[PDB]
């Protein structure tokens, strides 16, 4: 029964705009593509093509400062390092030109911890390391 | 410890003619006299530690039992929760009234009527009153400052001075909520001992109100740390000594203290 | 293991139109934008733009008076002071020209407390402190 | 710790068309507006205006008679007295020209109490008291 | 403390097309009307009118025969006697020209009882009693 | 004063032959020996005991039984307390 | 274990005149002396194994009970969780203080006052201190390296050296989350 290793999600290190972010809980990011389904004039099965891409991302975490409210709708980079401690092969991803969809100015319930949620869109990504 | 109880009973009770060890007195001893029998020492958990049992057997001249009832009330008043200092061993303690012997026995050959009052002593082994639980130290300090009563930290001590409070920790949970952050949750239960039950109610009420209003507690006089309250609950039925009335859940977030090297010097070179 | 802290949500102090509001339980506020996704004629990556911003906010709490029902749709300011206690760096946000979407005239179930819910929109904000 | 008070929702007293209603257990009513968002050249933030108002209301309760089915879609007033007990400042609201959206003719399950649900729309309101 | 009464929903007696139905579990029926909201040219609050009505109903129960599947989409009447027993004032409603929206031929899970569900529409109703 | 509560009877009905007698032991008890106050710092208990006394015209003994309770009566102890800070200003 | 307890009590307590077996001492014996009665061995589960009970009955010359209190404190200090080596058996152990006899008894015919201190010993039958649970071995090694105290893996051993820490496993669950992974 040789060793195997999942990647625990607490190994993530998120660098928002070149300064490390400590309080993020979860990060999500995908790279969409318009399918552009094409129904040919003679062939019965549909055909799809790459179309044009579009990045989207989301973040959640605990509020420790007003960094995101200060940031506005500016363009900024996100770098995401997911280390594998059992093999040391960290998978690093860089997102280019991220832009907040909405400033989370206020989001606070009385009896609970003040969490911050962020979502937006990024023009492109660089797979720095894998 | 026999000497302390004997000295207290002789000093405070004047109808008493003498207080003796178990099989000391002869048949010409002058009644009423008392006998201090020492019972078991049993382990009763972490909060109480070793609990000792004592009996103060009263003896009387078989005139009537009403005198024995009066003398029993006197003994209970003298010893119940009043701190006693034992000069022989130079250590104090505090007896707790537990009850009374099985029946009121008549002993015809001795021509006497006897009754056995039943006391006990808490935390025989504990002799430090200190804790490495920083949270318990912080909350005991907070309770002492707010309430102006003694506050014992980890477990009962045998010479506790009523009214008093205790702030033991009952349960600890640790979580790594992030790569850099950890969360430490403690369920800390608190006791409030006192002879007057309404004083227990008042002290618990003001302690709860203080904890709720000032929702966090300074962990140290240096500041830099705090203990945010989560939920404070009182179960008034619960035992004063074993369990404790007030239950409070505190949590605290800590950050990993990574102090790795630094990028003091950067250089680069070029080619084509 | 040096210190950190979460901003507990019971530290908020919400001033609605210059008079402090005591019974609020939850407050939300975001600053949207229309993305204006632009698909260039040669580049396969979609491109975003700031577009036009649009504030929105919401409130929940216990009903103590007919403040909101009497307020109508008039413009009013909201100030939100999220104090931090471990360190005293309160985060203060101001909302300009807030306008209720709907007057919560009546909302009351038989066996429960009468809570008030409010939502609307605000033209802009001022990050007073941080 | 000076006294405060929550308005328990069992103090409601609903008068539907001048006759007191005993079996209602939940009442909702709002005064919606139309946002009328407008873009202006040289002004990035959107602007809102009042638009035209539109009332809506809802009721739930136990079925005791066929009052609502007999009512049809006739116009009828609703009055809502939310009394407060710690202080006697009842908040009274009147709804003008309420009109049922649908007659709940039959709504009954075998094992449960027969509850009635109602919702409609009211042209305007009069805040009688507060 | 003077008596009140709730109409338990197990007092319902449903007659579908003149023959009593005795396996039904719940029945719903409402009389929808298109609101036809009108925005007058000078007044700043919407106005509603009765518009055109349209009935809708629904039943659930245990399958005991192929009554509904054999009924097809034929027009048929439904009576509904909600008897009250504390006081004998039964509420009786008739539905005119009911028509199944979908003929429930088969609906059956392996390990459970075979229940039948029906939904449709009725042109009008007659409040026979109350 | 005090108020004895009937609890039962001795194990069997015994016959003591030498004394030429038949004996039975009835078994009573007395409640709250050490209590001597009939008062409470719990304002809620005081309020409800006052309310019960006014409504019901019987005694009310607040936090704990007292040995000389006059039946019929009604005690109003508090068994469990929960405090919450529901808001910055409210508890 | 009688020899070990007797030797420890004689060596560490100097007021002691002798420590005997149960029905050894005659009426010519010089008080205070002690008696080592050995109780039951009972199975107390997997973690403790068989637990033995011991009583060290102190006897004193009926001068006053304060002497007996001092002697009891001395015995408890000497034996409570201090590892003892029995040279006769060449096998160590560690007595755990557990309590005291029912009452402080006076015995008039012997003209003495007696009190019985009550000890116990843990995991009599365990003689390996090894485990096939690789997880327990790994965590005991980790605890020893981090903490600089002994670690005893599967179950207690009778000669445990306080301070220490056991790392038994209480519950195991296996799942086949995938075709290839467990």
């Amino acid at each position: 029964i040789e060793e195997a290793s999942f990647l625990n999600g607490s190994d993530v290190v998120i660098l928002i705009d070149g300064v490390e972010e400590l309080y993020m809980e979860e990060i999500k990011a995908d790279f969409e593509q318009d399918e552009q389904s094409i129904k040919l004039l003679g062939c019965q099965n549909e055909i799809s093509r790459v179309g044009t891409t579009k990045g989207s991302f989301s973040l959640n975490g605990y509020k420790t400062d007003s960094k995101f409210a200060k940031l506005g709708f500016r363009s900024f980079e996100i770098i995401y390092n997911l280390s594998n401690s059992e093999t040391l092969g960290y998978e690093s991803i860089r997102l280019k030109n991220c832009r907040l969809k909405k400033l989370p100015l206020i989001n606070s319930k009385a009896g609970e911890i003040v969490k911050i949620e962020v979502e937006g869109s990024f023009r492109g990504y660089d797979l720095l390391n894998e | 410890m026999r000497a302390g109880i004997r000295k207290a009973l002789i000093d405070n009770i004047k109808e008493l003619k003498g207080c003796y060890e178990p099989n000391v007195p002869n048949k010409d001893t002058k009644k009423p006299y008392m006998v201090v029998v020492q019972g078991q020492d049993n382990d009763h958990g972490e909060t109480i530690g070793f609990e000792r049992s004592i009996e103060v057997w009263i003896y009387e001249g078989r005139t009537t039992f009403k005198k024995l009832d009066k003398l029993t009330k006197q003994v209970v008043e003298v010893l119940d929760m009043n701190t006693i200092v034992d000069e022989s061993e130079n250590e104090a303690f505090t007896c707790i009234y537990k009850g009374t012997s099985e029946n009121d026995i008549v002993v015809e050959e001795w021509d006497a009527i006897a009754r056995g009052i039943r006391f006990s002593v808490i935390a025989l082994e504990d002799k430090e009153d200190t804790t490495n639980d920083r949270w318990v130290e912080a909350l005991s300090r907070h309770t002492k400052d707010l309430l102006e009563i003694e506050s014992y930290k980890d477990n009962w001590k045998k010479n506790f001075i009523a009214p008093c409070a205790l702030w033991r920790t009952t349960h600890i949970e640790n979580k790594r909520i992030n790569y850099h952050l950890i969360e430490i949750t403690k369920t800390m239960k608190c006791h409030v001992v006192s002879k007057n039950k309404d004083e227990i109610v008042k002290l618990l009420e003001t302690l709860e109100t203080s904890l709720i209003i000032d929702k966090r507690v300074r962990l140290r006089e240096d500041k830099n740390m705090y203990l945010t309250l989560v939920s404070v609950v009182e179960d008034r039925e619960s035992d004063m000594f074993t369990t404790g009335q007030l239950t409070a859940v505190f949590k605290m977030i800590g950050k990993i203290k990574r102090e790795g090297p630094t990028m003091d010097k950067i250089y680069g070179n070029g080619n084509l």
